[PDB]
């Protein structure tokens, strides 16, 4: 696990540098983002099953067959599990939006994921698109709510989307 | 860092992150700006701390300098000039971070193995991260000299 | 206690307390007084948020006054003003220690086949939470409730 | 995207638990053949199952008519038939119009599926299928349904069923009962979830639904308690070998230590002492840590002890550290002596195999930890975790695109390729399309085509491989020597031309009755030039038969483009296009298409014989990084050896 | 005896219907209905 | 692991659609052989020892496997292929009484091509003893039974070859 | 464990009541003597390694406890007592930093007290060194806070005894 | 692992005929050798921690590898590679008193080249390291026996690449 301060130092360890400049400047902009990175943190602590819920009944509206027959969120069993997943990427998202680094959202999340949705049949469109719709519905949210920068908000949910899915092109 | 030891906490939980947490990466949000202050200030007078703190450590501990010594000759006196160098870029790291994380990873596990292999002494290496711990505190105010001193002060029991 | 989750941690990799950790001690102790303000606006004005939050609920889930619901009884309804009255008792407790551990242990760990052997519903009383959380910081000033809405939040999030 | 993968091995979860399904495994688990409990399990279900059959096909033919006096008798205002896809608590029929046509397309349909679900239910024999699908359902369903309504609903259907039936009482017993179980589980609400905590700060923690547990097959779990009489004692002890050796050892060899047997039938020493003093002893030494490097042996004693493979990366370096300083022993007493392994099993739980359906999965050791599960784990004698967890942080390795195994071994002849069955060293990694490999070229290192596309027909001068060109004249070319001139000197020199087209085709040089003598005359009479030559001897039936049929599509194609081109292929662009043409036209029009190509022509000429011109790094690390050949100066701090000023 | 064969005997063949679009193209069908 | 019944109701809801006909009609048959597939797999669990004893006679004694310099010298070795030839007959067995190959895929074909290559286990002459013990459960049990053991024996010999 | 902030809510939550004013004092002289205790663990965390030291050469060094006969004259006993002291001093650190004895309770006098009587461990030696122990880190950190750690390592004391 | 006693066993047990006197032979010769083993052996194991010392001196420290940007620059790393050459001289003993590179064939090679390439270990200074062990355990034992050790160094070399 990785954040935004470690991740400068191994970048300034790995070439033996001292902390210059542009090394104090990229933390003075994390510190002074931060009080706003905690501030949203506390806004997805706040509505962290309603969102998944949400998200969740937007995406099987889009994609209906995932709840029908063959589809691999028809069951009680399959429908504990991809909401216990979206309750997953919200968690994860949670630890990078602190974080202001993707490190804990490839380690922890991302490595082993490809692999293992492959394995059971589960698929890997509907997924990052459940991921996006995530994201939509924080950033709505945070744009209601007295939050001064929202932009950092978009970073982890994108990387979700950049890393898991497939190479359209 | 401390934002890491927070996450990693609290995801070994599985319960997303604590209000208790939440309160100490504000906490460290609110201290950063006085983190820095202390960083630029060891970052700034990198080349006068090494020089200080290295001829106190040749003047107390001579031995390491007499022949026969580890740090005996010119290329092996830059060595230990250098390394010392390297212990003051690590707390740098430290006091960024907020904890004693980058410093342990980098440059303290396995240190006892290390210098073992060289023929160091690990008390006399010990002995320059103290003085290099005065000459900093000794430039610095007395609630940064207090902060600066808890990362020298880990470096000192984990040589020693 | 934020005090004894520092030393849990430093137990667990068998050292003494870090320079981040010291410090996350230090920031605790001196918002403390802050701390003392929360119980005495809470654990006094009682009776107004309990009453406030079960005519917010029932009026939210006319179910359980309902014909075939779970508190129809007077000494059954009663039982459901105790358990407001224990969960603001537990968010005093709370924010007083500055972490979730005081709640969690007495209130969340197994919280979910407690009301299941009772046949009180958890998504149920996952709503009885936000009304209280909603009844608390409207009678708490603008800065104390930001401090205290965190922990109502983890109460939530433990339930549903 | 991600720079490692572990591997992608199919997983078969249990989606419902069946009576065959139930009485097989119970007896798989536990290495034995099915005894008379087993097989009366299976002769009282056979001879009921005729009859679950009178219970589904009635069911299935009335279910129309179950669903419609069941939505008719719930639903009031209109008829909700109109769009098909005993005890009232205090139910309020809902309107049709009111609840709006999404969600009576939802009711509807659940009605059938709970009734669907029923006769799956007899069928299989096991009310397995409606405790998983049924628990957590209570829940998810209250935010816009009303549960008032469904248990009356279902309770109509207890009672439709019911009527409709009605043969005998050993009959409707099992209608009646599984219908009770169905209502029962809608009643209880949703469950917690199974919370498997990070043993440290290394570990992520994970949470699993009270569903996925009720179905994914029990791992049977034996616990020695000091007074269980000498029969289960045995099958604990038998456990607890069929655990640490992954096999039942003393059924198969008689290897056994009697000595702790006798201390834990008594209660001497714990099951943790056990697995302690097992894992420690001779007979695992032998088996699991003598055959096997620090690294793989590590790894199987996590899964023989704690039952899962490492999770973390900075895991394996924490306990190969252990290794280091103690060894086996050392290894032994940190995985016995921790905080996970007395938090799952404690003391006198033997350990078990914590897989996919047993608890909560991390996404991270997914195909590292499913192979080292299976019983074929102890022959793969290359580390699976350290090896992908050190692969996960850094970029993409050398490595050919579709995996490690399609990397033939640079020697001079012969397609020798790693085998994905014998000696399991599979190093997946998620390659797309645009991705050239890095390689080294043989000559100047100006030379590359990567950074010099003009140099790629520059021959390698003394750095590289020989260049065979016909530059001199071929013998009887022009009617200067007329009829006879025997010693024509320009004869030895195609010959020996013919010998180097014929050893960069196939790699060594060919029998009496194999070489193309139709092709050797042609070239030698000047009727062909050296690149149809070429091509005739990568066309030869020959060719087909020797590298083409005994090796893997992609392999062959691999080795194919390492002889005529004398380079391996830069991704994923190449590969495609000859695997393209080996669909649909065959193995003739790849040869054809690797000739024809236009990096072939800039390469070699109509007169220049293919030469290795790039080597995979991998490849010249095996050339040059031996005893010999290895320069000094390659990765060594080199000194100026003056004598000394006293000198 | 030979009541035994359920897999060494004549195999029952099973009905597996062709896959139809779904309501994801709900759009479409709608569309489908209009271009007439 | 799956079984028959539970690979019926799984095409079922795939198609989400009721036990009609076809489904019907394989599950009868299932349950029909099922009295006689429980009295097969009682025989060969007793005779499991006496089984192994002549399929090893008939394919692999008095050959240059049991020989020195052969797989099946050693007495660890020749241990090991008895537990195996065991294991083999306990597999057919479940699948026998599951209706289905599965237990097979994933419990034995998971990979025994995985194990033997890694060792050096011939593959005929593990086909031979296979196919020696096919033939001796026919001979014991029944031609009916052991054509029907028959199905799953040549599935593990086939997934061998 | 039970820290002093978590004592009187603990004792609070037996009782089911509310944290009176007579209650909130210890509390708010926890709050008060709070920043005392982190400076005095600080001082100690970082001088680990001498107080130690400082302590054996005062009590136990040059004695018949070290010399042939007594309990810490094999080296192998020898660092199991400085390994002892470490451990002693370290969660004495935690007691005082916590404010509680709680943690004494718990993870050191749970079974060290009949695990020393099972070795043969003199009971009078321990009870010396870490008197010893006392008077060494009160004369590090101060008399302000060594009076205040004196009190959990005379816990330890009278646990042993 | 098989040692040079065992290898001649195995040799003659695999062609299933008694070990005659050009087999005995090889026993002989190990006999006669294995007093120069034994010696060679216990003064590798007295110097063990001072033949890496030189060995790292000769050809590790003041290169690249130890400079920040190195695979060698962490003390982490450091004191892995310190490990590493740890276990090559420590089998390379083991492999001697064996008289066989059956060891390293089993415990040293068989998954290390797979493993040095996933850290991003380099291999060609790695082997330098390896030879410079090589030269000072030559130098420190003899001529006869450094030539002994020298085989198995570089059998481990050979392995690497
Ligand atoms: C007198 C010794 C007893 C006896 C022996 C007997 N043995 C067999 C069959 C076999 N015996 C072995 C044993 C070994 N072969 C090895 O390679 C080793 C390890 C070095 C041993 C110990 C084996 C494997 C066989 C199989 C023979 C083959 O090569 O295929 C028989 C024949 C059994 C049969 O009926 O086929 C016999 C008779 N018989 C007695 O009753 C004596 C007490
Ligand atoms: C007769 C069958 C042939 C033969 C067999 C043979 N097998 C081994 C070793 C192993 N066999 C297995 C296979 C399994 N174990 C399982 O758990 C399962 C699934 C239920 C199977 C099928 C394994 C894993 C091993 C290795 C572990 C062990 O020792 O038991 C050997 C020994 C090889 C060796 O030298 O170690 C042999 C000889 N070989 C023949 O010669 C027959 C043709
Ligand atoms: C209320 C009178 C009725 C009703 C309405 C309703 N159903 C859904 C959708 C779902 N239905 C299920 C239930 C099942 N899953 C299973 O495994 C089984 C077999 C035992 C069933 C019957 C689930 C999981 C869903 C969600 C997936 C989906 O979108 O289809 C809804 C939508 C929920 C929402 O508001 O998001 C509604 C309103 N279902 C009943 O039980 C009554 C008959
Ligand atoms: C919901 C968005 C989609 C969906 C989900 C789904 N996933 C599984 C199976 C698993 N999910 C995971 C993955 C993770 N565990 C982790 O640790 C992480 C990183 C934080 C993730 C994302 C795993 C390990 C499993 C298998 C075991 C387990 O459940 O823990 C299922 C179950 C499949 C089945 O039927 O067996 C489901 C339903 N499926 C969809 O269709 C949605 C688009
Ligand atoms: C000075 C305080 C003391 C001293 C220093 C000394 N060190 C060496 C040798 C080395 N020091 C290191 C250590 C590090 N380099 C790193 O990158 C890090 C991590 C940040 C550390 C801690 C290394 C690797 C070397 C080897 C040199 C190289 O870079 O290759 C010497 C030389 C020893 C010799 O004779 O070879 C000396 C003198 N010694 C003292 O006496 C002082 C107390
Ligand atoms: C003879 C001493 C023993 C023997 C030899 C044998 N070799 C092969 C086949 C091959 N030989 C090689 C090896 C090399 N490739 C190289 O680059 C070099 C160095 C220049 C060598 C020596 C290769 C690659 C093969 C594979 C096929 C080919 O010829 O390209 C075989 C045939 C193996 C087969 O089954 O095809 C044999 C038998 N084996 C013995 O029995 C002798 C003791
Ligand atoms: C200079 C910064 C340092 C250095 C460089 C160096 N490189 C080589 C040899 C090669 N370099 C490459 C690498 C690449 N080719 C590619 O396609 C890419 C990606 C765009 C790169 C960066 C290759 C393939 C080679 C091998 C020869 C070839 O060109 O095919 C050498 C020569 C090594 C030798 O012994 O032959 C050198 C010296 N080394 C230093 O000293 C500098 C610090
Ligand atoms: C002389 C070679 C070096 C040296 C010696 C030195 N040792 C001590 C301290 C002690 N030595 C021991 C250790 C042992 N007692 C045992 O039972 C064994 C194993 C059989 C040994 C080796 C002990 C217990 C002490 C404590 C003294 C006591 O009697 O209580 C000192 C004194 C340290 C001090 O200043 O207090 C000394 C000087 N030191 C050197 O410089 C020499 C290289
Ligand atoms: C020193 C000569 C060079 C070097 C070594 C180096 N090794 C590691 C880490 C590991 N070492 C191994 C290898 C082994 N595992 C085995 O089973 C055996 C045979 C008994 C060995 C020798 C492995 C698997 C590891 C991983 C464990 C770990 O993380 O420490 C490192 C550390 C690299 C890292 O931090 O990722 C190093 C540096 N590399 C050099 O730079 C030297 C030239």
């Amino acid at each position: 696990m990785r954040d935004a301060v470690t991740t400068l130092i191994k970048n300034y360890d790995l070439t033996g540098r001292y902390l210059d400049r542009n090394a104090m400047d990229e933390l003075k902009a994390y510190f002074e983002s931060g009080s706003a990175r905690i501030a949203a943190a506390a806004m997805i602590n706040a509505n962290s099953a309603t969102i998944v819920k949400r998200a969740a009944a937007q995406l099987f509206e889009e994609i209906p067959e995932l709840i029908r027959p063959s589809g691999n969120a028809y069951t009680t069993r399959r429908f504990s599990a991809c909401l216990r997943d979206m309750d997953y990427y919200l968690r994860y998202a949670s630890y990078a939006l602190i974080a202001a680094d993707n490190n804990v959202l490839d380690e922890r999340v991302l490595q082993g994921l490809r692999e293992t949705y492959n394995s059971l049949g589960v698929p890997i469109g509907p997924t990052v698109r459940g991921i996006q719709i995530m994201k939509e519905m924080i950033e709505a949210m945070a744009e209601d709510s007295s939050l001064n920068s929202t932009d950092f908000i978009a970073s982890p949910f994108d990387h979700m989307t950049r890393e898991l899915s497939e190479l359209s092109v | 860092s401390i934002v890491t030891k927070s996450i990693v906490n609290a995801d070994a939980e599985a319960r997303y992150l604590s209000p208790g947490e939440l309160d100490r990466i504000k906490a460290f949000v609110t201290g950063g700006a006085a983190r820095l202050r202390i960083a630029e200030t060891l970052t700034g007078s990198r080349e006068t701390i090494v020089k200080q703190a290295g001829d106190r450590l040749f003047q107390k501990r001579p031995d390491i300098v007499s022949p026969g010594g580890n740090a005996y000759g010119e290329e092996m006196t830059a060595t230990c000039l250098r390394d010392m160098d390297y212990y003051l870029r690590l707390v740098t790291y430290g006091v960024v971070s907020g904890d004693v994380t980058p410093i342990e990873e980098i440059g303290l596990v396995g240190v006892r193995e290390m210098y073992r292999s060289l023929g160091t002494p690990i008390e006399a290496v010990a002995q320059s991260v103290r003085e290099m711990k005065e000459v900093a505190s000794g430039l610095m105010s007395s609630d940064d000299a207090a902060e600066a001193s808890a990362y020298f002060d880990f470096v000192i029991g984990k040589m020693s | 206690s934020v005090v004894s989750q520092v030393i849990l941690q430093a137990d667990d990799q068998l050292r003494y307390p870090t320079s981040g950790e010291l410090k996350g001690i230090q920031a605790f102790l001196t918002t403390g007084a802050q701390r003392i303000r929360i119980a005495e606006t809470l654990a006094e004005n009682e009776k107004k948020i309990v009453d406030q939050a079960q005519k917010q609920l029932f009026k939210k889930h006319p179910e359980y006054r309902a014909p075939g619901g779970n508190a129809y009884g007077q000494r059954q309804y009663n039982q459901c003003l105790r358990d407001y009255g224990w969960y603001l008792r537990l968010v005093t407790y709370g924010v007083l220690a500055g972490n979730k551990e005081p709640i969690e242990t007495t209130g969340l760990i197994g919280v979910k086949e407690m009301y299941n052997s009772l046949n009180v519903p958890v998504p149920g009383m996952v709503d009885a939470v936000t009304v209280l959380k909603d009844a608390a910081l409207g009678l708490l000033s603008a800065e104390d409730a930001n401090e205290t809405a965190p922990y109502f939040d983890y109460i939530i999030q433990f339930m549903s | 995207s991600v720079k490692a993968s572990g591997g992608s091995s199919l997983a078969r979860p249990q989606l419902y638990q069946t009576v065959p399904v139930s009485a097989i495994s119970q007896a798989e688990q536990q290495d034995r053949f099915l005894e008379g409990s087993e097989l009366n399990e299976l002769t009282a279900y056979f001879q009921s199952g005729a009859l679950r059959l009178e219970i589904a096909e009635t069911l299935t033919q009335n279910a129309d008519l179950i669903v419609s006096r069941a939505a008719n008798r719930i639903f009031t205002g209109g008829s909700p038939l109109s769009y098909l896809e005993p005890i009232p608590p205090g139910f309020r029929p809902i309107n049709i119009a009111r609840y709006g046509p999404s969600n009576m397309q939802k009711s509807l349909r659940d009605m059938s599926w709970f009734l669907r679900y029923t006769t799956y239910a007899i069928v299989a024999g096991d009310p397995n299928i409606i405790v998983v699908n049924t628990r957590g359902l209570k829940e998810v369903i209250e935010n816009a349904c009303s549960i008032d309504a469904t248990i009356v609903a279902i309770q109509e259907m207890r009672a439709a069923s019911a009527d409709y039936f009605r043969n005998n009482a050993q009959a409707k017993e099992i209608v009646l009962q599984y219908f009770d179980i169905l209502l029962s589980e809608f009643k209880a609400p949703t469950p917690a979830n199974k919370v498997r905590q990070g043993p440290s700060n290394d570990i992520q923690g994970l949470e699993l639904p009270q569903s996925y547990f009720n179905a994914a097959a029990k791992r049977q779990k034996y616990a020695m308690k000091p007074g269980l009489s000498a029969l289960e004692k045995n099958a604990v002890i038998k456990a607890a070998y069929r655990q640490i050796f992954e096999r039942d050892i003393t059924k198969a060899y008689s290897q056994s230590i009697s000595y702790l047997e006798s201390q834990v039938r008594n209660g001497d020493i714990s099951m943790k002492e056990f697995v302690r003093r097992l894992a420690k002893s001779p007979l695992y030494r032998k088996q699991f840590f003598e055959p096997f490097i620090n690294s793989r042996a590590l790894e199987l004693a996590f899964r023989h002890i704690l039952g899962r493979g490492p999770s973390s990366r900075e895991e394996v370096q924490k306990y190969f550290s252990i290794v280091s300083s103690g060894g086996l022993p050392a290894l032994v007493d940190a995985l016995v002596d921790s905080q996970e392994y007395a938090d799952y099993f404690g003391e006198e739980t033997v350990p078990y195999l914590r897989g996919l359906g047993v608890e909560a999965q991390e996404c991270r050791n997914w195909g590292m930890q499913q192979d080292l599960f299976s019983y074929s784990a102890p022959f793969r004698k290359v580390p699976q975790f350290i090896t992908t967890f050190a692969q996960y942080d850094r970029p993409l390795p050398d490595q050919h695109v579709y995996g490690s195994g399609n990397d033939p071994l640079e020697i001079q002849f012969g397609a020798i390729f790693p085998k994905e069955t014998r000696n399991p060293s599979k190093r997946p990694a998620p390659f797309n399309k645009d991705t050239k490999r890095i390689l080294i070229h043989r000559g100047p290192a100006v030379n590359n085509q990567v950074g010099n596309p003009s140099a790629v027909g520059e021959f390698p001068g003394s750095l590289g491989a020989k260049v065979f060109r016909l530059n001199g004249g071929l013998p009887g070319a022009k009617v200067g020597k007329n009829t006879g001139t025997s010693v024509k000197f320009g004869e030895s020199s195609t010959q020996a031309l013919i010998r180097a087209a014929y050893r960069q085709v196939f790699g060594r040089d060919l029998y009496e009755g194999q070489r193309l003598s139709v092709a050797e005359i042609q070239l030698e009479n000047g009727d062909i030039s050296v690149r149809e030559f070429i091509k005739r001897l990568a066309k030869s039936e020959l060719f087909l038969k020797l590298y083409w049929a005994p090796h893997y599509v992609c392999k062959a194609i691999e080795y194919m483009h390492r002889r005529l081109l004398g380079r391996p292929t830069y991704g994923r662009q190449e590969m495609n296009q000859y695997f393209d043409i080996a669909s649909k036209q065959g193995f003739y029009a790849v040869v054809e298409a690797m000739i024809d190509s236009k990096e072939y022509s800039d390469a070699f000429g109509e007169d220049t014989v293919p030469y290795e011109r790039y080597l995979t790094p991998g490849g010249l690390q095996m050339r040059s990084a031996r005893v010999g050949s290895l320069r000094e100066d390659i990765g060594q701090r080199v000194d100026k050896e003056v004598t000394p000023r006293f000198v | 005896p030979s009541q035994v064969a359920f897999a060494s005997g004549d195999p029952i063949p099973q009905n597996v219907a062709r896959r139809t679009p779904g309501p994801s193209l709900n759009r479409f069908k709608e569309m489908a209905r209009q271009v007439k | 692991m799956q079984d028959a019944i539970t690979a019926v109701i799984n095409s079922a809801d795939v198609q989400g659609k009721y036990l009609d006909g076809a489904a019907m009609d394989k599950l009868k048959s299932y349950f029909a052989s099922g009295e006689l597939r429980v009295r097969a797999a009682s025989v060969i669990s007793a005779n499991a020892a006496t089984i192994v004893k002549e399929a090893v006679a008939k394919s692999l004694l008095y050959s240059d496997v049991t020989r020195p310099g052969g797989n099946m010298y050693t007495t660890r070795r020749y241990a090991a292929c008895i537990r195996d030839l065991d294991y083999y007959l306990r597999y057919a067995t479940y699948a026998m009484l599951a209706g289905d190959a599965s237990i097979l895929d994933e419990r034995v074909l998971n990979g025994l091509k995985e194990t033997y290559n890694s060792l050096g286990v011939p593959i005929s002459s593990t086909v031979q003893a296979i196919q020696a013990i096919k033939e001796v459960t026919a001979s014991l049990v029944g031609a009916d039974a052991g054509k029907e053991m028959g199905v799953y024996l040549d599935y593990i010999c086939s997934g061998l070859s």
